[PDB]
């Protein structure tokens, strides 16, 4: 499975809007928080937002995460140059490639889906947990339609 | 860093002149480093990864202070009126 | 406590400073929530050499982010191991200085240099003895030069004595993105030379062939090409944050690899470098390092550096190894490539060594090396000069921001007087 | 009442103070933390400890050496180590910027932070002392905390105690393989300085301790802590007498007064007998005649300098053992009569015989438990190959003017340079009408 | 200690070269996931004469896969011991050979021979005491012939003093798996007369011959073929891998079996070859070993050795056997059959055996014989050689491609000055 038109028609424009609650009381300076998860189907990405109420503190902080995949076995290691790439090459000729059959080295990565993330789980994106609290007349459709649970009650944060 | 043997053991502190960070020590002022170091390391485990009212009674003759209530306490003296801080 | 000040100014620094700052922080295992949770000793002795701490374990990171635009600003913080960077760290901008030295020098940019060397100081002050300064700088774009050079020399003003290594990638014609490298780079130069004292020049073309014919990339994306070069600076630092022999740190390497004043511009190199598919069939030994830090594939940039015999070449090993090997291997590499070396400078390779291996590996070797070869780095960008200046293009957008052809003219001259020593010395 | 003062300055100085300590440690039964064990004791008494080893009260005993260096971490990993407790802590001296392979920053601009400090405490080392018996300094030629801050440091132990003995533990950089590019600047540098200033240079080359690991201890693959510790040997073999008894003991001043001919002339040769390696050292005969012949073998010779190109001058041997002396009368007698080895005219004797009762410590690790030891001490001409191949380096570095930036604008002058060429060339000079024949 | 460098070449190359690693694997006991699990300390005492170490125990053979289309690659790691092969030696290629001689050493052949010869200077570089190599091609068709010649006349050009073993599958008169056999064997040979020190004739219609007269096979696949061919393949190179007295190694055969410069062709033959009907039937020693040996039914080579007095012969035992059973039998032999000995040679038989037999027999042994016989396969490629050539027939592709109508006929004179010296010889 290494093709991206299956994914990108399937679920073009169709995101996964997560309410969550970080909790940072036992910081020690610091405080809970208010994460938006964007989870895109179309290319396996989850994004994850910030919002502040008025008068804040903390700056107009971009998005909290951006567009890319989720490391799903807590904050993993950068590895060296070359080991969690695509599939694995034997050699170049004499702008080339050969498509080696016996993939072996890094290519065990573990990363978030649709079905790791559900309503009432804790996720550990890149260290800290959050706990997602609530979601989406979208999302409830879909998880409807895919996984068949309705217990859409939410855990209402703080 | 933390190589103070870990635990409650004696050995704790980093020989003077350790140019090496004792993680959450320069925020702390008072002792001497070897006592110090002991602290500063014991600070990362916690998480790493009127007083008269009891028989101190009497509150001493004169006691620059306001023992709430004294404005309206006729009675015997300083010691026997200031024999509860905290009634 | 030697501590070390980084400069992150432009949208290719800012990049290859977010992955750079990752290695660090994945060695002195900092997790992208601030608390350290790493678990060895070694890491956190000298944590003063990255990482300032503060109340609470949360060693933020000595950083000065600049951008003229708040994009890579957002791209950084939202990244990874980027929600650690200080908050008054992050100096922004409203604007964007559109690729021109002009802009990003003497314009909105220098409107702004104070708005960053004002937080510089407070790192300064927060110091102990702040080894030098290290730049992520594109010569070529906008930003990233002319933001850069400008704090460059005025950071030197403030504190002259001090070391200034600018790991800056320079454009190798093959592949080009804005169309006014030529122009914007050629500038730099000028200001490099007289401000400079390490230029540790990377090239997307060389990491690219780097990311295709040693790793064996089918789609090498930036971020590789980011990581190659980040493991280089992590690497140069290495004694002035681990135990081991040879302790040689970011002045020693100055004080053996630097013949005139002027003749520092030298290029880098990362040993450990193999495919995903090969690396249980690698002997990681010292000899196999040797072979490959001192060949054409391994250096991080595009000049054969076999077309010059190089003047000064030293190593940083790491990891539990016998000097007698590092030292044989060397030696035997001048006696072997004896056509490759000046014969007026005896003994002409340093080799460092430390008693930590980087996370995941067990040896490592970073190169820097004064190739004579570099000549041909900057010619080309003088080459490629005339075509523009010629017909006087491209030079419209760039005069009438407060600029005259007479800098031009400087700036050639000095690209001359740059690749003028170098065929002088190129026969010792 | 016969102590001795070492002074380890520049990294290779530390290293090889870490090996000498810590054989100290295992020679007598001073341990690590700093008591000497309850329920355990080795040999001599009560008194053999009073040489390096210091007496305080309740018996937390200290060593008396100080470890100088420009740069942490290395200075940090010897006191963090194995040996926390043993060392006072106030002895290490640390710097705070690296010395920077450099003259200069060694000798003229950070010289003045630390070396107040650093002679405060040899005051207080030498308050300490009822007979100061002599200065070793343990230094690498290389590096800038190993030449400028040792050749600093000479001038003022010249001015201070003039009277007292002082010698060189010295690591040459090596003429064949070397690590860093200003060694021959730096070398230079720091022996014109150190020329006027130092009564005896004992010298040590890695290139030979790496080929003598290769030959002799069958390691293919040696390390610093390897070197150092075969330099550590040599450097408790040197000072023994002091330490212990035997049948001749020799003084630090029998040392200068018996191995430097002319006041200049001053650079002798260490070497080891038996560097043997434990799974082929029961196997020997290990005699004394041997080992005699093992020292002069053109091989074991701790520097990369040809013996038989030149003529021997005073050649101290120090036993260590069961040595009956009288082998060792019949060795030299052997020795007198092979032509390899050449004397000059005007020595007719020149062999110091010492003879210490006690055989080598080992360390757990490498060398072997052999109840026998010598080191050889030899004043040759051959050091003039050594000089010859080095002022070769500096000539052809200085013709085009090669780092010479780094020296002169940071405290240094130009001129510093060449009248230190010029003592090299007075020193290749005398080196050879001292060992011209007499034709008068 | 002595190293063997292994290169294959071509698809009958390849495959050959991949059944004589996995019996070499299974004899010093290496899984295909290239890990040690055996059951004798002995069996890894001498193994680096044809495995390079890596970390972990993953030893790795030292062999150079090449072929000019990546099908014989593909195939050669989808067999079973795949996961033992170096990526970075697996030098492929993208073409066609066409079974071209042109096409294999005038043409990409020769741009992609650049390559080879950098991983196999590696390879021979990384060595201690290099002895020699081992290029497994066939004689005819092509990559094999084409690339395989001038690749031995680089290895020849940059070591000259090493053995250089070419393990060659010549061609068969009674069936033809290419049209241009003739063309491919006559231009080979030309080259193999005069560089390498000895090689090693196959033919493929006494492997048929083998396998149904003697080892009674049904279908006899190229598996079975090439495994027969890999025994002897490992039995010639014994004595340097295990222990033994008459231990002889490559260049003691050398000078054994060379009587004179340029005739150095050799016929071998392994003896243990049971039919799985016969073999419990069989009483395995020496005397019936010898017998098997020196028949004309386990010549691997269609070249009958009663039609040529036998120059010399070398056997190579393996297995605990006694001398004078050996010995006795060795001069019986030659008192036995002396009109197919010659006279000007006395005593022409080599003798040395290895301790240890291969897995599951008692005993077995490798025949070398250096025949007079090798004139009928010479000359009559010589004759099927100048039938085609009369006519110009299928020529067209070798003289468009840049070579002409004389440089065959030199070729054609050197078969001819070859045939004349084995047939002088046998003629006294
Ligand atoms: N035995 C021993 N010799 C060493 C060691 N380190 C260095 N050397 C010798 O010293 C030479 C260079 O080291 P140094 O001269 O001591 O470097 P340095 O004096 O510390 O210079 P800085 O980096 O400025 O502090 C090398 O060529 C070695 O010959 C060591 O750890 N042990
Ligand atoms: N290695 C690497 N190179 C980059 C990255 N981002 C941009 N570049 C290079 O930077 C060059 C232009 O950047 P530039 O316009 O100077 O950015 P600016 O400094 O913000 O103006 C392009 O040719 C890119 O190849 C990165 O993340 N890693
Ligand atoms: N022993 C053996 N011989 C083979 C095998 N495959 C092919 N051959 C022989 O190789 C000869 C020709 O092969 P060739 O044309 O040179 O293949 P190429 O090198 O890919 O061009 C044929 O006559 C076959 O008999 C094999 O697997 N084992």
């Amino acid at each position: 499975s290494f093709d991206t038109l299956k994914q990108f028609l399937e679920y073009d424009r169709k995101v996964l809007r997560f309410f969550c609650l970080w909790d940072d009381s036992g910081s020690l300076f610091g405080d809970r928080r208010e994460l938006i998860l964007h989870y895109f189907l179309s290319d396996d990405t989850i994004e994850i937002k910030e919002v502040m109420p008025h008068n804040s503190g903390r700056d107009a902080m971009s998005l909290f995460l951006q567009r890319r995949k989720l490391p799903k076995y807590g904050p993993p290691g950068v590895y060296q140059p070359g080991q969690i790439a695509d599939r694995t090459v034997l050699n170049v000729y004499g702008y080339s490639y050969l498509l080696d059959k016996y993939k072996l080295g890094n290519l065990d990565q573990e990363f978030y889906k649709d079905s790791d993330l559900s309503i009432g789980t804790t996720i550990n994106v890149w260290g800290r947990k959050v706990l997602l609290c609530d979601c989406d007349e979208f999302t409830k459709t879909y998880y409807k339609t895919k996984y068949g649970i309705e217990n859409f009650t939410s855990i209402s944060c703080k | 860093s933390p190589y103070s043997m870990d635990d409650r053991d004696p050995r704790k502190f980093f020989m003077s002149g350790f140019t090496g960070y004792v993680p959450r020590a320069r925020f702390l002022f008072g002792s001497s480093f070897p006592v110090l170091s002991n602290q500063a390391l014991q600070e990362f485990d916690q998480m790493k990864s009127s007083r008269t009212y009891p028989h101190n009674l009497g509150l001493l003759p004169k006691y620059g202070g306001y023992v709430p209530g004294y404005k309206f306490q006729f009675g015997r003296t300083y010691g026997h009126l200031t024999h509860d801080a905290l009634g | 406590m030697r501590e070390i000040v980084h400069l992150q100014a432009g949208q290719c620094g800012n990049q290859i400073g977010a992955k750079f700052w990752e290695v660090i922080s994945d060695e002195h295992g900092i997790d992208p929530t601030g608390t350290y949770h790493g678990d060895s000793d070694l890491q956190l002795e000298r944590i003063n050499v990255y990482y300032n701490e503060a109340t609470g374990g949360k060693y933020v990171p000595r950083a000065v982010l600049v951008d003229l635009e708040p994009g890579t600003m957002d791209s950084v913080r939202s990244g990874p191991f980027g929600q650690i960077f200080r908050p008054d760290n992050f100096v922004f901008g409203q604007s964007g200085a559109g690729n021109n030295w002009a802009k990003g020098h003497y314009t909105e940019g220098a409107e702004l240099v104070d708005s960053v060397l004002d937080v510089v100081r407070k790192e300064a002050e927060s110091c102990d003895c702040l080894q030098g300064f290290q730049l992520t700088h594109s010569l070529g774009g906008g930003t990233g030069s002319g933001m850069g050079t400008l704090l460059i020399s005025k950071i030197r003003e403030e504190y002259p004595d001090r070391i200034m290594n600018t790991f800056s990638v320079v454009p190798s014609p093959k592949v080009s993105d804005t169309v006014v490298e030529p122009y914007n780079a050629t500038l730099s130069v000028h200001q490099l030379v007289e401000n400079t004292d390490e230029t540790y020049c990377i090239d997307n073309e060389a990491l690219y062939d780097i990311c295709f014919r040693t790793l064996k990339l089918t789609t090498p994306t930036y971020g590789d090409l980011n990581h190659l070069v980040s493991a280089t600076m992590s690497g140069v630092t290495t004694c002035l944050r681990f135990p081991g022999q040879l302790n040689a740190d970011l002045r020693k390497l100055a004080v053996n690899m630097v013949p005139f004043p002027r003749l520092h511009f030298f290029m880098p190199g990362f040993a450990p470098l193999t495919s995903r598919g090969s690396q249980q069939y690698r002997a990681l030994t010292v000899p196999e390092l040797t072979q490959q830090m001192f060949d054409a594939k391994n250096m991080m940039a595009a000049c054969d550096p076999r077309h010059g015999r190089y003047l000064t070449v030293a190593a940083v090993f790491r990891g539990r190894m016998s000097m007698k090997e590092v030292d044989e291997q060397m030696l035997n590499v001048q006696n072997k490539n004896s056509s490759y070396f000046v014969e007026w400078i005896p003994n002409n390779v340093k080799t460092a060594v430390c008693d930590i291996p980087p996370r995941g590996l067990k040896m490592s070797a970073t190169f820097i090396g004064n190739s004579t070869a570099i000549q041909e780095l900057f010619k080309r960008i003088s080459e490629q000069f005339t075509a523009m200046f010629r017909r006087k293009a491209f030079l419209h957008w760039y005069t009438g921001e407060g600029m005259d052809e007479m800098e031009f003219t400087e700036a050639e001259s000095n690209m001359n007087d740059l690749g003028n020593p170098v065929v002088t010395r190129g026969a010792c | 009442q016969r102590e001795c003062i070492s002074v380890h300055v520049g990294q290779a100085g530390v290293q090889i103070g870490n090996a000498c300590w810590e054989l100290y440690c295992l020679e007598h039964g001073i341990q690590p933390d700093g008591q000497m064990p309850s329920d355990k004791t080795i040999g001599g008494g009560d008194d053999s400890f009073n040489t390096f080893f210091s007496e305080t009260g309740a018996g937390k005993h200290v060593p008396r050496a100080v470890f100088v260096d420009l740069e942490p971490t290395v200075i940090d990993e010897v006191r963090t180590g194995t040996y926390r407790q043993l060392f006072h802590p106030e002895q290490l001296i640390t710097g705070k910027e690296d010395a920077a392979n450099n003259y200069a920053r060694g000798h003229y601009t950070i010289g003045k932070e630390l070396i107040d400090l650093v002679l405060d405490r040899i005051r207080k080392l030498a308050d300490q002392c009822t007979g100061l018996q002599g200065f070793l300094i343990f230094h690498s030629f290389g590096g800038g905390t190993g030449s400028g801050f040792t050749s600093l440091l000479m001038e003022r132990l010249s001015v201070d105690y003039g009277k007292k003995s002082k010698l060189e533990f010295s690591i040459y950089p090596a003429p064949q393989v070397s690590t860093a590019v200003v060694e021959p600047y730096n070398s230079i540098l720091t022996t014109h300085t150190t020329l006027e200033h130092s009564d005896c240079a004992f010298m040590v080359d890695n290139e030979a301790i790496y080929d003598i690991c290769r030959r002799n201890l069958d390691i293919e693959r040696p390390t610093y802590t390897n070197l150092n510790r075969l330099i550590s040997q040599i450097v408790s073999s040197i000072t023994a007498s002091l330490r212990f008894d035997g049948a001749l003991n020799v003084d630090l001043t029998e040392f200068q007064t018996n191995l430097v001919p002319y006041p200049r002339i001053h650079f002798p040769l260490a070497t080891y007998a038996p560097v043997i390696s434990a799974e082929k050292a029961y196997h020997e005969q290990l005699s004394v005649a041997e080992i005699t012949n093992a020292c002069f073998e053109p091989a074991n010779q701790m520097v990369k300098c040809d013996p038989r190109h030149g003529k021997y001058m005073a050649c101290c041997l120090l036993y260590r053992g069961d040595v009956v002396p009288k082998d060792v009368n019949a060795a030299i007698a052997a020795i007198k009569t092979k032509r390899s080895i050449q004397f000059v005219d005007w020595c007719p004797t020149g062999f110091k015989v010492g003879i210490n009762y006690q055989p080598p410590t080992v360390v757990p690790g490498d060398l072997a438990k052999v109840q026998r030891a010598v080191c050889m001490l030899s004043n040759t001409t051959a050091i003039a190959e050594a000089w010859a191949r080095l002022d070769h380096k500096f000539d052809l570095m200085y013709a085009k003017r090669a780092f010479v930036h780094w020296y002169v604008g940071e405290g240094m002058e130009e001129g510093e340079f060449s009248e230190a060429r010029e003592d090299m060339a007075a020193l290749e000079k005398d080196y050879e009408e001292v060992g011209m024949d007499s034709v008068e």
